[PDB]
């Protein structure tokens, strides 16, 4: 939404009910940026 | 699941690039 | 007056720096992580306890007889 | 009260110090009472 | 050297295997039977199609290869096999 | 070029020989095309896997860190 | 102790000395509930998930604030696994030599 096509995008499973209070903290000003992280242990 | 770290990476040789396809079709 | 001889306080001892430095490379942690007791705490005051240090508690338990725990020393 | 807070600093990084063998055990005691002494006095 | 019971329990796990890691590892071999892994125990003679009992009874036989690495808080690592050979 | 990556061999591809399936995985997905960055060439050589595999929650395959050769 | 003692039910002395433990861990008596240890999780979510508030997402987005995600309330909220019980076990395999 923000970068357009430039960006690369990785798909995460969640619960829905955490996209619903991420969009609901959006439609306030907060903020919240998701933190993505190798699912893989790597090491 | 697939993260990719390229090291000590070399240049792809112009000459050579026949032979490692042969190579690779041989496979 | 003097508190340490009541019954419902543990042994507080006042341990040296290279205890505490095996203690705290054995257990692979900060020393901040330890659970801390306040340097104004009367039982800390009575041995002279100073912040940055490591106090040595045994506990009488009925399970092990005399328990070993480790406090730090924190500023107020 | 920002000298108790001060304090706990120098104490936390005298601390880390140590963890990585720095300097030996006698010294880090050494700076331990320094400090101790220094900022007590003005308490 | 922490104190005496924390060798006394540090020993005590080594050689042993805790119902969490064993729950792991017939829940994971249990997993890898139902994508298509070929079971190592015989496949007849049991009284039980289940994949959860399959992996059971391999893991008290100990065919599976598995190695569970247990890390310890001060960066110690432990690898303890399953094989029993 | 060196690159090391984690390869997943799914369990039926089980009890075969590590190298072979790691190889055919890698070819597989990396067959064309490379990635976005450091070339888009489709040539690949071979690769060497370790015999240890991580086992991840709700996977049952197994993850091989995996050493091999591209074309860039 | 005393007071489960004289309701007559018997709760062993290790749950008791645990829950002591916890209390008296920052060297002073602190309670339990939203101020004190349960107040400082180290997490926003746990904390607005425990009592039900805005105060302090709010509070979190002021001060930048981020989720380490280290505990378990908040693992669950987002759904990845906990790591208690089997979430510590983690298993290594070779298939080859089966
Ligand atoms: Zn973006």
């Amino acid at each position: 939404p923000v970068h357009g096509d430039k960006s690369v995008l990785h798909p995460v499973t969640v619960s829905y009910a955490f996209k619903l209070l991420i969009q609901e903290l959006m439609s306030m000003v907060i903020s919240p940026r998701l933190i993505l992280g190798e699912k893989v242990n790597l090491g | 699941s697939y993260s990719l770290k390229t090291i000590e990476e070399h240049f792809v040789p112009y000459s050579i690039a026949k032979k490692y396809i042969k190579e690779l079709i041989d496979t | 007056i003097d508190i340490s001889n009541h019954e419902l306080v543990p042994k507080h001892e006042i341990l040296q720096l290279e205890e505490a430095y095996k203690l705290v490379k054995e257990l692979g942690i900060k020393p901040e992580q330890l659970p801390w007791i306040r340097a104004s705490d009367p039982v800390a005051k009575s041995i002279g306890a100073k912040p940055g240090d490591i106090i040595k508690i045994t506990r009488k338990s009925p399970f092990t007889g005399e328990s070993v725990t480790y406090r730090y020393v924190i500023t107020g | 009260t920002i000298s108790d807070i001060e304090m706990l600093l120098k104490d936390t990084e005298i601390w880390d110090k140590l963890l990585r063998n720095e300097l030996s055990i006698e010294e880090a005691k050494k700076m331990f009472d320094d400090v101790a002494r220094s900022y007590s006095k003005a308490d | 050297t922490i104190d005496k019971i924390n060798e006394i329990f540090k020993e005590n796990w080594k050689n042993k295997l805790t119902k969490y890691e064993i729950a792991r590892i017939i829940s994971a071999r249990a997993l890898q039977l139902s994508m298509g892994a070929l079971p190592l125990i015989d496949t007849s003679n049991l009284k039980s199609d289940d994949v959860i009992s399959i992996a059971e009874e391999e893991l008290k036989r100990g065919v599976l290869p598995i190695t569970i690495r247990r890390i310890y808080p001060n960066g110690q690592v432990e690898l303890i096999s399953v094989r029993k050979i | 070029v060196r690159a090391k990556g984690i390869v997943r061999i799914p369990p039926e591809y089980f009890g075969q020989s590590v190298d072979e399936i790691a190889i055919k995985i890698l070819r597989q997905e990396y067959q064309e095309k490379l990635i976005k960055d450091i070339g888009v060439v489709l040539g690949i050589v071979n690769a060497k896997a370790s015999e240890e595999g991580f086992i991840i929650f709700g996977d049952g395959a197994t993850y091989h860190e995996v050493e091999f050769d591209m074309l860039v | 102790k005393k007071v489960l003692e004289e309701q007559g039910l018997d709760v062993d002395m290790r749950h008791i000395v645990l829950v002591s433990d916890i209390m008296t861990r920052t060297g002073d008596i602190r309670q339990i509930g939203r101020h004190g240890v349960t107040g400082e999780k180290s997490s926003v979510l746990a904390r607005a998930a425990f009592e039900v508030t805005v105060k302090h997402l709010l509070d979190a987005a002021a001060r930048g604030e981020r989720e380490e995600f280290k505990g378990v309330i908040e693992n669950i909220i987002i759904g990845q696994p906990i790591r208690l019980g089997t979430g510590i076990v983690e298993l290594t395999m070779k298939p080859n030599m089966r």
